């Protein structure tokens, strides 16, 4: 999954 | 239906556990993403991903892997406070607080007083749940630029001087903090  | 508990930045052998110890004490059912039955997020390594920020914005707890580790050993869903994330989350038990008061559904007004916003069709994070966090947090989202002055992520189209252009940013670090943060530290060109 993705940080943002 | 049953809450749901959905794990982010959980490796392969912490997400075994976790399904091993839900099997053990029921209670749950395992959801890929944060959806409106879910009342916990446990994270295996405290990042901001989107199930993290969608999370917040519906008031989960959003907890360390260790809170499963924990309840196992004691042989029950123990207290979550002692491993809410909040040091690197300020806004999760603020939320989290908030929902568990709500009389009716819990829905955040951290953008309530914003003006209407509409979010580019590139943006990243994906439009789709991008808008879903603006929503959940008490702001407006058109489907089109024309009512909205406030402009989220890329925009190649003839800007306006009565139209803020922000990155997706600005919408993200508000929600973290719990704080509608300045619209000037995330103009974007």
């Amino acid at each position: 999954s993705q940080e943002y | 239906p049953t809450r749901t508990l959905v794990m982010t930045s959980m490796p392969s052998e912490k997400q075994n556990v976790v399904i091993q110890v839900v099997d053990k004490l029921k209670g749950f059912s395992i959801a890929p993403d944060v959806c409106e039955t879910t009342t916990h997020v446990l994270s295996g390594k405290p990042l901001r991903t989107l199930n993290v920020l969608l999370g917040i914005a519906r008031g989960c707890w959003v907890l360390s892997y260790d809170w499963v580790l924990w309840s196992l050993e004691l042989g029950h869903w123990i207290s979550e406070e002692p491993f809410e994330l909040s040091h690197h989350f300020p806004a999760a038990p603020l939320c989290r607080s908030e929902c568990h008061l709500s009389a009716g559904p819990y829905r955040g007004t951290l953008f309530a007083d914003q003006p209407v916003m509409f979010v580019s069709p590139a943006s990243s994070p994906p439009v789709a749940k991008l808008c879903e966090l603006v929503h959940l947090c008490g702001g407006r989202v058109s489907q089109v630029p024309r009512q909205a002055s406030i402009v989220i992520g890329p925009y190649s189209g003839k800007k306006k001087a009565t139209v803020k252009y922000l990155s997706e940013k600005w919408v993200l670090d508000s929600i973290t903090q719990h704080k509608v943060c300045a619209p000037e530290n995330y103009l974007l060109s």
